[PDB]
């Protein structure tokens, strides 16, 4: 009865309102990329490290 | 979609028949509504206004039900059909409710939907008896180091947590929830407590400041929390743990275990004077209402372990209680006292002095004690007990020329003692609380100067993850500790000291 | 596992204690401890590498 | 998916606010006389029923 007149009501006369895809885009965090590989460069090449080292440090084990 | 779900709401609202009984309110003041007519009205039955607030009758007086408002006073207004709800105050309770916030009539305030339960159970049902009972035999290991060694809690049986007004009471029970997580998350149905929190008279800010921490933490999965907040209606906040034992009830009776936090009861003490008093029902000492040790006490009896005859289930409770200014002689926190089953005595000038938690470790009794305890750290853990009473009593000699004697209790304790701290909302493994105490207990932490000891809990850690993770993980799991097994530990603390 | 490696690492730390040669020694077999032991709780906290698109 | 559960509960309250717009207007209307009759007949056959 008045049942049938709010359905009736409320579902012909109106519906949604307008809301658009993009102005979400502002509320919520959007995908970047994750930038660098990051690559590691080797370190200590060479017998120069092993030079050094030898020299360096002379204590013995004891 | 919205509109959809809209359409079928108002489809879903059908014409009704014909509603027995009815009143006219003969006066509204003070949210006791006093309603002459409800020729037939169950005691404590929920009735409902004409403007749309629910209210319960308290009383059923020789010629007026006294009916006692949910909701704000200006909802009923003099003369105006009081409706007869007809179920005496009852709740949804189902495996349904789990992580969802409701408030105490039931109703989804979490705004997640509607609450999807499987039963509606009455909200004043009467305790598990003398026969249903068997004697707790099952540790609930809280993940705090202190509370799981020095004060054991076991499942089904009530522990206090009484304690001084805001010196982070809630946190110690936070905590406990927290660590329910590791049984939780698993496939072993008889380890997964379900843990309920009621959380009464706390402010709708603090009450999200929980729902935010839990869901932080990644807890509602095994989290209903009741919360009927210090806005909310007298009548609510009466309601309000009641209706929290009968959601605790489902899980008891399906046979699950389950852990019920009511926090804090201070606060239902206070509500309960409220309802009586404007209900001109006799006053009693201390002006708290006249029955208040009946209320307390049929609350906190409903937690219960239940024998192997009636599903073994369990409702292990923790009732948290505030104490103005520490006077535990005040009457709502001795009636509670007496009530329990054990206390935590959470101590402020501990709370200052750094010790967090803050459990003052010489007035904590566990009254159901070595039933509980992993049997492990049982063994581990005995001597932690009798070694931090002596520092307790060798502590005022602190003040000169000492003993040898009293010098290495001293430094024993202090190591100890500072060893036992835990850094706040964050739960730890039970099998790493039997290799921390262990060094403790063995004297090897000792030497390791009281800065350091901080340093040293985390790298002993790490350290016995690395090197023996097959030793945690025997400890784990074999849950008792074999002589063997207390050897390799020897050697590894020996190891870690070392380094 | 890891845990091999290290092992004889802690091993060879409690026998390097027999060496007074060491100076910085000790320092860097500390600092593969440290990254390795970054490495592992790494390991341990990944996440699955995509979204469900099952649930999510 | 948290904006998009915030915009549905902002559409359910903005259809609510329309739906109370609806009900203002129904109120007015001379259904508020005829569909007194249908509740006059309602009650005859509910009563009855009894």
């Amino acid at each position: 009865n008045v049942i049938q007149d709010l359905y009736l009501r409320e579902l012909k006369d109106t519906k949604l309102a307008p809301s658009t895809l993009q102005d979400a885009e502002g509320n919520v965090k959007p995908w970047n990329p994750p930038q660098k590989p990051n690559l590691p460069e080797l370190e200590l090449q060479g017998p120069e490290a092993l030079k050094a080292y030898t020299e360096q440090n002379v204590e013995t084990a004891h | 979609e919205v509109s959809s779900i809209l359409e079928e709401r108002i489809k879903g609202v059908s014409d009704e028949a014909n509603l027995n009984e009815t009143g006219r309110v003969l006066a509204v003041g003070d949210g006791i509504a006093r309603v002459f007519g409800l020729n037939n009205i169950q005691a404590e039955e929920l009735v409902e206004f004409s403007s749309g607030v629910k209210g319960m009758a308290l009383n059923l007086e020789p010629g007026q039900v006294g009916i006692v408002l949910f909701g704000s006073d200006r909802l009923v207004k003099e003369g105006e059909l009081v409706k007869r709800t007809g179920n005496i105050v009852d709740v949804p309770v189902g495996p349904g409710l789990l992580g969802r916030v409701v408030d105490a009539l039931g109703n989804p305030i979490d705004g997640k939907g509607p609450i999807d339960a499987a039963g509606r159970s009455r909200a004043q049902v009467k305790a598990p008896g003398i026969l249903p009972r068997r004697s707790v035999h099952e540790p609930v290991q809280t993940g705090l180091k202190a509370v799981d060694a020095l004060v054991p809690i076991g499942r089904g049986q009530r522990e206090l947590i009484i304690g001084d007004r805001q010196t982070g009471k809630t946190a110690v029970a936070l905590d406990t929830i927290l660590n329910q997580k590791r049984w939780n998350n698993g496939s072993d149905e008889s380890k997964k407590l379900y843990c309920v929190y009621v959380a009464v008279g706390q402010k709708r800010s603090t009450v999200a400041q929980l729902v935010q921490t839990l869901e932080q933490h990644d807890a509602m999965k095994y989290s209903i929390i009741v919360a009927a907040t210090a806005s909310e209606a007298a009548p609510l906040q009466y309601l309000a743990p009641f209706t929290a034992a009968s959601i605790g009830e489902w899980f008891r009776d399906n046979g699950k275990h389950a852990l019920i936090v009511y926090d804090d009861l201070s606060k239902q003490a206070v509500a309960y004077r409220q309802l009586s008093l404007l209900l001109r029902r006799p006053p009693g000492r201390e002006a708290y209402p006249g029955d208040v040790f009946y209320l307390h006490s049929r609350l906190l009896e409903r937690a219960a372990k239940l024998s192997e005859k009636e599903g073994s289930g369990s409702l292990t409770a923790l009732p948290v209680i505030e104490t103005q200014g520490g006077d535990v002689s005040a009457y709502i926190p001795t009636n509670v006292i007496s009530i329990t089953d054990g206390q935590i005595f959470l101590e402020a000038e501990l709370f200052y002095k750094g010790i967090r938690p803050a459990i003052n470790v010489g007035l904590s009794v566990s009254r159901v004690g070595s039933a509980a305890q992993v049997k492990a750290l049982k063994q581990v853990a005995g001597s932690l007990k009798l070694f931090l009473a002596q520092y307790r009593e060798v502590a005022a000699f602190a003040q000169s020329d000492l003993d040898a004697s009293t010098k290495q209790t001293l430094v024993r304790g202090e190591r100890l003692t500072q060893l036992l701290k835990q850094n706040q909302y964050s739960p730890l493994a039970t099998e790493e609380q039997v290799p921390l105490i262990y060094a403790g207990v063995n004297g090897h932490l000792d030497g390791i100067e009281l800065s350091r000891i901080g340093e040293f809990e985390s790298s002993f850690l790490s350290y016995l993850k690395s090197n023996h993770n097959e030793l945690l993980t025997e400890i784990r799991e074999k849950g008792e500790l074999s002589k063997e097994l207390l050897a390799s530990l020897k050697s590894a603390t020996e190891s870690f000291v070392a380094t | 596992a890891k845990s091999a490696a290290n092992k004889l690492d802690w091993a060879k730390v409690i026998s390097s204690l027999r060496i007074t040669g060491s100076t910085a020694t000790q320092l860097s077999s500390f600092k593969k401890r440290n990254d390795e032991a970054r490495r592992q709780l790494l390991e341990l906290q990944s996440q699955p590498t995509e979204v469900d698109f099952s649930h999510y | 998916v948290r904006y998009e559960a915030s915009l549905r509960q902002l559409e359910q309250r903005q259809l609510a606010k329309s739906v109370i717009s609806r009900v203002q207007s129904e109120l007015g209307n001379p259904k508020f006389q005829e569909k007194v009759l249908q509740q006059s007949i309602s009650e005859i056959e509910q009563l009855l029923s009894k």
